[PDB]
C-alpha cells in the first residue's frame, strides 16, 4: 500500500480495494 | 465530513477499513 491523498475516483476505488466485496456504500451524488 | 481529511491530509489503510464494516 501507499500512502498518499485519496480524492474524487481515487477514494472509491482505494475502498474497493481496501474493503473487496463488503466495499463502502454512497448515495446519489447530486 | 471525512472526505474533506482523507483528501487534504494523507489517508491510510486503518482509515480506510473505518469507511467499510
Amino acid at each position: 500500500f501507499v500512502n498518499q491523498h485519496l480524492c474524487g475516483s481515487h477514494l472509491v476505488e482505494a475502498l474497493y480495494l481496501v474493503c473487496g466485496e463488503r466495499g463502502f456504500f454512497v448515495t446519489p451524488a447530486t | 465530513g471525512i472526505v474533506e481529511q482523507c483528501c487534504t491530509s494523507i489517508c491510510s489503510l486503518y482509515q480506510l477499513e473505518n469507511y467499510c464494516n
